[PDB]
């Protein structure tokens, strides 16, 4: 990486113009040096939400503990595009003390905040997140019902078992991949039993799904 | 609900509505007068519900003249639309910016903020606006400007997409039109959150080209310029497991201030004419979206840099067919990024293929892929206007047609000002 | 933008006035007791634009001299007009133009304003107004300039297009016509938005060299200008893609450089070829002036018949690259075309030809060159400087004409680099 560049970048951070300012948090996410993080930190609290955006954005690119509470903050944000890379910066850091205000996100006003707060949960992997995402495996968009199966088999409770399997019987084509997925993902005597009363009772693709699950276990 | 509300300003965008809602009709199984008899009910985004099953467009259509809104009063989409979501003035802006902007629009400005108040108090969470106009006309130029300026106010925290008609130089085609087109970028650059421009000679090539219509009509164009809108518009429409909702699909494809002028290619284009025609790949149809050919703004990406690239997919595709064909593209393509930037593409898949419209020109297809572009090869397109734009400024021609209409000649400094930097922009992003 | 008032002012205002009316009232299908007795659908079309509802004109008829009264009510179309529009006055200005600006005119004017306004009434959307004049009299010319003057005050946000005939020694034997004609392109410089600069000299030139017509009447001319008139106004009159605004803002890139070069072609039928060739040639033009002693700024072409779009797109693009030193290369897409599938009556095909050229210039230094030889001399000075006009008025007159000729110049030479 170049030292120069990074210390023009901070320096950019301050410019009057939204572009320069947007451009150089942009910028501080790719190079990822941890001088950038604390004028990055600052940077969230800009009046241009596009700015926000794109330092929250570079604080999970850079990925320092010291923006996990900064980040937090924005996931209040009145922009969509500021909470969803906040909430998506998140999952990139991993730190717990960001589950409790993701779990939170995921009743947002927006889906796309929705959809990565579950993605950034299943990247945490803390259990607190399994009943609230059993409960996204609900929501309206076919797209959180899929962040949140993907989710639930990348964090591997069996809590999330029979939930899945209702998930397997899901309207969305890809709904019921993704739960058939998140299954393989858990494995255990506690999913082939299921798949076991499954292959015997089920219809369909969750029939397909069992049987087929069974000629490996 | 993430409802979005559709604004037609002059006689392009109000054609271009006319293409796009016969479009989503048909798409959502809507017939003219509003009645529904056919499982999905993200299409009330754009329509809203009566208590008998009525469903209306949430949209407005604004023309400073009646005639191009009366064709829609007394069409066959008549009973569509509510007669106050149709506004008309008396006399038009004569292609000139200054009247649709001061002088005639300052009488129509706060009727049409009422009747997008009315659509906005019947929306439980209004998420945007796509605003439909022309750069040439002076309704579409000056009055989508203003409006744009008083969205800000009335609105601010609330997205602002247009779908904009680039100038072509054809022999009816006003000679201000690059005036029109330098002077509203100026006043609605800090406004709009995304632009997506339409250049009538690209579409006229392609209906020439693909759809082998020698002499295009605005009808053959806009049933085109309509495919690519529902393309955009699709994941706000309909439900799917692999949409890309408006805030991923701007956060990503529009970052940053200014430079949201994105490149749409669309793939296929296909002639209904045909008496047989093989079914593209999603590899082919990927392919067609880096050929100059297929692309709504004539410039070459080749010899550009990119910032964002978004694909969004409809029809029979599969994810690994995309990431596949995306594969080929990298080891095959020029396809440099910005050395500060993420480097993906986003991917957007919708489950509906396109919808073929009845007496249209376009083919029945398996899929498709409507490809956006955030790349510094836009610039060309804008130098191209600047360079018309000063060849005329530099004697000061036509100008007094403006200044005598409530401007003053050096909002056109300031406005050509703005373009310049506009332009330098996209050179140091690429530098 | 539907409805245009018609005015026509003097002797040559009238009988001009009268042909347009003549030929426009036969193309519409309108016999001379108002009644329409056409087939076509598109005759009735864009009908609102000159005629108010059985059709009369919105045409305001104005004279100083009551015995044009009679000549207009007893011609072909006579009956027409609506007799409570005919304003005339009891003596002939004799071709003294503060007769009609001042004195005799300034008099007449506020009843003719009173006639104008009823007409602008019953209009659903007043597109504005349209002149018949002569510069070389007393009435069309001062009654006339002041008229439009007096419109502009009442009427500022409406079109004021004018069909001037530029006065010529070959047609009129009268002194005085440099001082009337000088003391008018003073007013229109400053108050009309479109003049056609009708030539008479032109009009004698085209009788005289391609018609071989020796010893023209104005009935003659007249033809040339009813024709002319009728071309010109086509676009307004039937169907197409217009108005008077959206044309004047295509046209008129400087306030004062609103003077055009008016043509028209055929003077068996031709092919789109020959008629784009004759309607750019000189020999075609209504105003004598050389086009290839200037450029031009702007160019509104419209074709009447039944002919390929593909073939006038193609001979109106080559007219440009095989001359392209003749059209002003800082205007990017100059040039309009427009296609009217109504071709004139005795025409199966026919082109007119509306030209912004700087070579209009040889006009106004001919009419400079006139008037100098007599204002030094201070000749027939007392008949203008007694009804109440001052001397000042014609150094300001003469001032304009020949900083109009220096600014056409300079458009000319102005190169894009
Ligand atoms: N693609 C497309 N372009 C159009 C259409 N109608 C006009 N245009 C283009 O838009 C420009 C002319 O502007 P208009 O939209 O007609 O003007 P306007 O908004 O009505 O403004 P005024 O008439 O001056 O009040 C030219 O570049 C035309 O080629 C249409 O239906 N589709
Ligand atoms: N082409 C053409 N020129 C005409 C006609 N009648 C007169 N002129 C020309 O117009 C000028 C004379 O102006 P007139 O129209 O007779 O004058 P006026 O406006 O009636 O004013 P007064 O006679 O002073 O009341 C001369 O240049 C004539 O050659 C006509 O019918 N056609
Ligand atoms: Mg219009
Ligand atoms: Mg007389």
């Amino acid at each position: 990486t170049d030292p120069e560049k990074v210390e023009m970048y901070i320096k950019n951070l301050q410019d009057d113009s939204t572009l320069v300012r947007s451009i150089a948090a942009a910028a501080l996410g790719k190079i990822g040096d941890e001088r950038a993080v604390e004028p990055l930190i600052k940077a969230l609290k800009d009046e241009d939400s596009r700015v926000r955006a794109q330092a929250a954005g570079a604080l999970g690119q850079i990925g320092d503990e010291r923006a996990v509470e900064p980040l937090i903050k924005a996931l209040k944000d009145e922009d969509p595009s500021v909470r969803y890379r906040a909430a998506e910066a998140l999952g990139k850091i991993g730190d717990e003390r960001a589950v409790e205000p993701l779990i939170k996100a995921l009743k947002d006003e927006d889906t796309t905040v929705r959809r990565i707060a579950a993605t950034a949960l299943g990247k945490i992997g803390d259990e607190r997140a399994v009943e609230p995402l059993i409960k996204a495996l609900k929501d309206e968009d076919a797209a959180v019902r899929l962040t949140a199966a993907r989710a639930l088999g990348e964090i591997g409770d069996e809590r999330a078992v029979e939930p899945l399997i209702k998930a397997l019987k899901d309207e969305d084509a890809y709904v019921r991949r993704a739960a058939a997925q998140a299954l393989g993902k858990i494995g255990g005597e506690r999913v082939r039993a299921a798949m076991e009363k499954l292959a015997e009772t089920g219809t369909g693709f969750a029939r397909k799904v069992a049987v087929n699950y069974l000629e490996t276990h | 609900m993430r409802e979005c509300i559709s604004i037609h300003v002059g006689q392009a965008g109000v054609q271009i509505g006319n293409a796009c809602w016969e479009l989503y009709c048909l798409e959502h199984g809507i017939q003219p007068d509003g009645q529904m008899p056919s499982g999905d009910d993200s299409f009330n985004t754009f329509f809203s519900e009566t208590g008998a099953g009525k469903h209306v467009p949430r949209a407005v259509f604004v023309d400073l003249e009646p005639t191009v809104i009366d064709e829609v009063r007394t069409g066959t989409y008549r009973q569509l639309f509510h007669p106050e979501q149709l506004i008309t003035g008396k006399e038009d802006a004569a292609n000139n910016y200054a009247r649709g902007h001061y002088t005639i629009g300052k009488e129509i400005i706060d009727l049409v903020l009422d009747r997008i108040r009315k659509l906005a108090d019947q929306c439980t969470g209004l998420q945007g606006f796509l605003v439909f106009h022309s750069f040439g006309g002076g309704t579409g130029s000056g009055f989508t400007s203003l409006l744009m300026e008083r969205l800000s106010v009335d609105y601010g925290k609330k997205s602002k997409l247009e779908f904009s008609i680039y100038p072509a130089p054809q022999v009816s085609t006003a000679v201000v039109e690059p005036y029109n087109s330098i002077l509203t970028t100026h006043t609605t650059l800090e406004h709009s959150d995304c632009a997506f421009m339409v250049d009538n000679e690209a579409i006229y090539d392609i209906c020439r080209r693909n759809l082998d219509i020698e002499r295009p009509t605005y009808t053959n164009l806009n049933r085109l310029i309509s495919q690519i809108v529902s393309s955009i518009t699709a994941s706000l429409r309909f439900d799917g497991a692999l949409n890309v909702d408006l805030t991923e699909f701007q956060t990503n494809l529009v970052p940053y201030p200014r430079i949201h002028f994105p490149l749409a290619t669309y793939a296929p284009v296909i002639s209904a004419e045909k008496a047989y025609h093989e079914q593209l790949s999603v590899a082919e149809i990927t392919n067609a979206c880096f050929e100059p050919a297929n692309q709504m703004v004539k410039c070459d990406p080749r010899h550009g840099k990119y910032m964002a690239c978004c694909l969004l997919y409809r029809g029979d595709v599969v994810p690994k067919d995309v990431n596949a064909a995306i594969a080929t593209i990298k080891t095959k393509r020029s396809i440099q990024f910005v050395d500060w930037c993420p480097t993906g593409f986003k991917v957007g898949i919708n489950y509906q293929p396109p919808t073929v419209v009845p007496g249209g020109d376009l083919a029945k297809v398996q899929r498709a892929v409507c490809m956006l572009s955030n790349t510094t090869a836009i610039a060309e397109a804008w130098a191209r206007l600047d360079h018309k734009f000063d060849l005329m400024y530099a004697k000061r021609a036509f100008v007094h047609w403006y200044v005598g209409e409530g401007m003053e000649e050096g909002e056109f400094s300031e406005a050509r000002e703005d373009m310049a930097a506009l332009e330098k922009d996209y050179e140091e992003v690429g530098v | 933008m539907r409805e245009i008032v018609h005015i026509q002012a003097g002797q040559c205002g009238n009988q001009i006035g009268a042909k347009f009316w003549e030929v426009i009232s036969d193309e519409h299908g309108i016999d001379p007791t108002g009644s329409y007795h056409g087939d076509s659908d598109l005759q009735l079309e864009r009908i609102n634009v000159y005629y108010n509802e059985k059709y009369v004109p919105r045409a305001i008829l104005v004279d100083l001299e009551p015995g044009t009264m009679d000549s207009v009510r007893s011609g072909p179309f006579g009956q027409i007009f609506r007799p409570d529009n005919f304003v005339f006055g009891q003596s002939g200005a004799g071709n003294n133009w503060a007769k009609g600006h001042y004195t005799e005119g300034a008099e007449l004017v506020d009843s003719v304003l009173d006639v104008v306004r009823k007409e602008s009434e019953s209009c659903d959307c007043l597109q504005g107004f349209q002149l018949t004049h002569s510069l070389g009299g007393g009435t069309g010319s001062g009654m006339g300039t002041l008229l439009i003057s007096k419109i502009r005050e009442e009427y500022p946000d409406r079109i004021m297009n004018t069909f001037s005939v530029m006065p010529s020694p070959k047609v009129s034997d009268t002194v005085v016509e440099p001082y009337n004609a000088t003391l008018s392109v003073h007013q229109l410089v400053e108050n009309t938005d479109e003049t056609y600069c009708i030539d008479n000299e032109a009009l004698y030139d085209i009788c005289f060299r391609t018609l071989k017509l020796t010893t023209p009447t104005y009935g003659d001319l007249n033809h040339l200008v009813s024709a002319t008139m009728s071309g010109v106004t086509t676009c307004l009159r039937f169907p197409g893609q217009a108005d008077l605004r959206k044309l004047a803002v295509n046209m008129v890139p400087f306030p004062r450089l609103h003077f055009f070069m008016p043509g028209f072609a055929p003077l068996r039928a031709l092919t789109v070829p020959e008629l784009t060739q004759q309607m750019f040639d000189s020999k075609n033009m209504m105003a004598a002036c050389d086009p290839r002693h200037g450029r031009y700024l702007t160019v509104a072409a419209i074709f009447r018949g039944r002919m390929s779009m593909k073939e006038v797109d193609e001979q109106m693009l080559n007219v440009q690259n095989k001359n392209s030193s003749y059209f002003v290369e800082w205007i990017p897409n100059n040039v309009k075309t427009a296609v009217c599938d109504i071709p004139p009556r005795g025409l199966k095909m026919s082109a007119t030809f509306i030209g912004n050229s700087t070579a209009i210039q040889e006009l106004f230094k001919r009419i400079s060159e006139q008037f100098t030889a007599m204002f030094r001399r201070k000749a027939f000075l007392h008949w203008y400087t007694g009804e109440g006009m001052d001397e000042m008025e014609f150094t300001e007159a003469e001032s304009n004409m020949n900083d109009l000729v220096s600014e056409y110049q300079q458009y000319q030479d102005a190169t894009a680099d």
